[PDB]
RNA sequence: CUUUAAUGUUUGAUGUUCUAACGUUGACCCGUAAUCCGGGUUGCGGACAGUGUCUGGUGGGUAGUUUGACUGGGGCGGUCUCCUCCUAAAGAGUAACGGAGGAGCACGAAGGUUGGCUAAUCCUGGUCGGACAUCAGGAGGUUAGUGCAAUGGCAUAAGCCAGCUUGACUGCGAGCGUGACGGCGCGAGCAGGUGCGAAAGCAGGUCAUAGUGAUCCGGUGGUUCUGAAUGGAAGGGCCAUC
RNA sequence: AAUUCCUUGUCGGGUAAGUUCCGACCUGCACGAAUGGCGUAAUGAUGGCCAGGCUGUCUCCACCCGAGACUCAGUGAAAUUGAACUCGCUGUGAAGAUGCAGUGUACCCGCGGCAAGACGGAAAGACCCCGUGAACCUUUACUAUAGCUUGACACUGAACA
RNA sequence: GUUUAUUAAAAACACAGCACUGUGCAAACACGAAAGUGGACGUAUACGGUGUGACGCCUGCCCGGUGCCGGAAGGUUAAU
RNA sequence: UGUAACGGGGCUAAACCAUGCACCGAAGCUGCGGCAGCGACGCUUAUGCGUUGUUGGGUAGGGGAGCGUUCUGUAAGCCUG
RNA sequence: AGGACCGAACCGACUAAUGUUGAAAAAUUAGCGGAUGACUUGUGGCUGGGGGUGAAAGGCCAAUCAAACCGGGAGAUAGCU
RNA sequence: UUUUGUAUAAUGGGUCAGCGACUUAUAUUCUGUAGCAAGGUUAACCGAAUAGGGGAGCCGAAGGGAAACCGAGUCUUAACU
């Protein structure tokens, strides 16, 4: 209703993202999360960006 | 205000009863709370269904000092 | 495909891939065909000739289908794993 | 003359070695972000056609 | 060059005239004993008007159609998907415009793990303080609590706190449940990599069950696929997502 | 009230008695000024009400004259029709019976009459609903379009500021 | 006066009269892809469209809505 | 509309309750004769026959086996003034 | 003088009875309205089907007009009988 | 005939005779049957004309994958117990 969908990108080269949600109101800065990418194989820093 | 509604039946209860060989990964109960709490060789999901860890026999009983009821599994 | 209006299956699920146009110039080979050729070489004209595969046809495979009980030549056609052996117990040639 | 495919379902449908037919699985076009990674997971592979259905899709493609 | 004026030029902008395109449903001549037409003369206009192609607006004047179903006839009213309980006859399922309610979200913690903790209500005492705030004791024993309806659960808590955290992981999946189908659900275990814990272990979101939209078409990113002579490219596929 | 639901409003007049009529009141469900308001002599096969005359309209029907009906002779149709050896009652029953059960009654066949029944005849109900039927009509339903209108370009040029 | 020839003759239509409104003449308007024609061999005391309906006494208030008429500054806005 | 609330006559049981034995009563069951479907096995299978258990109501509908009509061949045959 | 008055022809069609397998697919009888007018009528002409014409009733357009008649698309379609 | 149900006072037929409604073409699949069999079969056309010629084609003996491609395997995934 109010809450959006974002996408956790990866830090590693690759163009791996995550999918998510978001109330930006509450919370207005960026979603930031260690997350497993499939494509170097290994957990690393993902960043909210715009879907 | 206007009644008029109900949901679709969810199949809820007991898949194998006592005795029953089943192979493990079998669906042995779906509940909605534990009404049934797993035993030896029994998991509970998610959504407390309890399954077969093992392949064997199903067996209820009544165990512990709150007289619970306990779905287990004995080989065969 | 009607089935009454609710939306039917091959509506329903999704459509999917897309045609190779490599696939139909493509031909295989089986080892029962390398004998019916004249002259104990395989090519791709040497098939032709003998109806094995298409006038279009610009590649083939040799794969372990049937048998061959005869050395032959093969020439400029891909060949399995399987095939090579084959082909070679029976005295055979593969060349690019 | 020639009996017509339904060529929408030639577009969905392909015949497997023993005569059944393999499909794409509904549900992931879109409305992706909601839907479980392990529900997601396992609509990928392709899947066969149901008996029910099985005299639908071959009246549909009478070539295939 | 500092700057300024004015004669010469391209394109416009605007205007004033002109005549020669074009208009004449003014007068005249001939074809011609003709209120048509054509040619010619002359007057009046004149690059306007008008027409062609394109384009915005208007347009029941004309046209083709749409304008749902359920329903103790139809219409009005209400309703249409989903969740909970009862009807439901102690396995599942089970109808009515039967009886009652709720959803179309929320949450980066309200998720994970380790460690810890334990309600409601009543009696007595106590500054301001009251029937009820916060303090102490006693009874009580989960009647509390659970983000939200109901039902089933919950103390080993699933309820309440704190520390560290991202398992709200990616690939899979023995075996099952529930469906006419499309589908939907539960799942130990396997590989990779991660968090918490001394360890055994726990974690593939949230006590569970609502919180949802097939396909087509199209957008964005990725790509050991394809690439209409060939190398590219466009477009297509595949994976992710809108 | 060609308008008033409540309504036969209430009051007055006419009648022995008047849900209509006329006159008045105003509480106008829901009059009103060219969608014209209110009047209006004359006109009217126009609507409502009253009276005189008149009468078979009626109390209540009688008699009579003629054309049919009836009989004889000649000609000679029709609608309808599964088959009929085609009664009443009470009950039963696709729920309103000549045909079923029980029972009553009835010798066989015409002719003139009557219309209670044969859910009599005639027309595949016009009401009502249904069909993802048809048509015509309306509009600020949708999509188009003739027409009307805007501007660009073309037919379309020159000179001068 | 007219009308539903064949279930309605009427209170319906028409009507003289009134008003609004368009129309400068190659008129507006109408039939016509056009040419041509009606309007009209007329010309605003004329012609069309709309409403009202002899005559008498008269015809009040409302321009927010919808319709129409007028406006050019600003915004928005087509092909090009 | 007419007895019309035992179907009627009529019944004091020809009603009701209890016990008992008899009998009537159907296309059910038995008996005699017969046909067929499905099995099975026989004296003995070139495939029907012979024994033998059993089955044989049926709408929509599925399956199986046939009759007859017209025309072509068989047929310049066969029947027919 | 007059869309003046009464009233035949002529034009119409207010009421009733009859008729309704009729004498008649709209009439007959008794009555009725207009009758110098926006009257009536003969002959010939013009207007054509989304079209005409209409003192306007959706009236009329060759005995059924909210879209004539004939032929064609044509075996339209008919989830109905 | 239609129906849950029709003696039905529901439909249809006055009677008789003649006619009157699941076809045909081409595709496709299954069954029965026949031929040949890891092969089967030709089409237009030629023709010596129901022969013979014609094997262009089509189906089948290979699948998996969207595809490249690999192939009795293949795809899925970095890889699968
Ligand atoms: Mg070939
Ligand atoms: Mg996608
Ligand atoms: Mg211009
Ligand atoms: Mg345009
Ligand atoms: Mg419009
Ligand atoms: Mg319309
Ligand atoms: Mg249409
Ligand atoms: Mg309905
Ligand atoms: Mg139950
Ligand atoms: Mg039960
Ligand atoms: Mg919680
Ligand atoms: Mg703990
Ligand atoms: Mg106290
Ligand atoms: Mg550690
Ligand atoms: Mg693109
Ligand atoms: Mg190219
Ligand atoms: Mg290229
Ligand atoms: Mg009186
Ligand atoms: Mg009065
Ligand atoms: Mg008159
Ligand atoms: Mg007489
Ligand atoms: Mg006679
Ligand atoms: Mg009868
Ligand atoms: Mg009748
Ligand atoms: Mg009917
Ligand atoms: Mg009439
Ligand atoms: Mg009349
Ligand atoms: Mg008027
Ligand atoms: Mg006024
Ligand atoms: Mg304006
Ligand atoms: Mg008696
Ligand atoms: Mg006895
Ligand atoms: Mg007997
Ligand atoms: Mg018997
Ligand atoms: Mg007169
Ligand atoms: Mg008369
Ligand atoms: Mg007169
Ligand atoms: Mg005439
Ligand atoms: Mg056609
Ligand atoms: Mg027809
Ligand atoms: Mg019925
Ligand atoms: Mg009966
Ligand atoms: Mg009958
Ligand atoms: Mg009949
Ligand atoms: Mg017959």
């Amino acid at each position: 209703g109010i809450r959006e969908k974002i996408k956790l990108v990866s830090s590693a080269g690759t163009g791996h993202f995550y999918t998510t949600t978001k109330n930006k109101r509450t919370k207005p800065e960026k979603l930031e999360l260690k997350k497993f990418d499939p494509v170097v194989r290994q957990h690393v820093i993902y960043k909210e960006a715009k879907i | 205000t206007r009644n008029g509604r109900d949901s679709e039946a969810k199949r809820l209860g007991v898949k194998r009863f006592g005795g029953e060989s089943v192979l493990a990964g079998s669906i042995i109960v779906r509940q909605r709370g534990t009404k049934f709490h797993a035993g030896a060789n029994v998991g509970c999901g998610r959504d407390h269904t309890l399954f077969a860890k093992a392949d064997g026999k199903v067996k209820f009983e009544v165990k512990g000092p709150k007289n619970r009821k306990f779905i287990s599994i004995e080989a065969e | 495909g009607f089935e009454g209006g609710q939306m039917p299956l091959y509506r329903r699920l999704p459509k999917f891939g897309f045609t190779s146009r490599k696939a139909a110039i493509t031909a295989e080979i089986r080892l029962s065909d390398l004998a019916k050729v004249e002259g104990g070489v395989v090519d791709l004209n040497t098939l032709k000739a003998a109806n094995i595969i298409g006038i279009q046809i610009e590649f083939a495979k040799v794969i372990l289908a049937g048998e061959v009980t005869t050395p032959v030549t093969v020439r400029g056609l891909r060949v399995t794993k399987g095939a090579r052996a084959a082909i070679e117990a029976a005295g055979g040639k593969i060349e690019e | 003359p020639k009996i017509k495919t339904v060529r929408g379902a030639a577009k969905r449908f392909k015949k497997t070695g023993k005569g059944g037919f393999k499909h794409k699985h509904a549900n992931l076009r879109h409305i992706l972000t909601k839907k479980a990674t392990k529900r997601k997971r396992h609509l990928r592979p392709k899947a066969m056609v149901s008996k029910g259905d099985l005299g639908l899709v071959i009246a549909c493609l009478p070539y295939a």
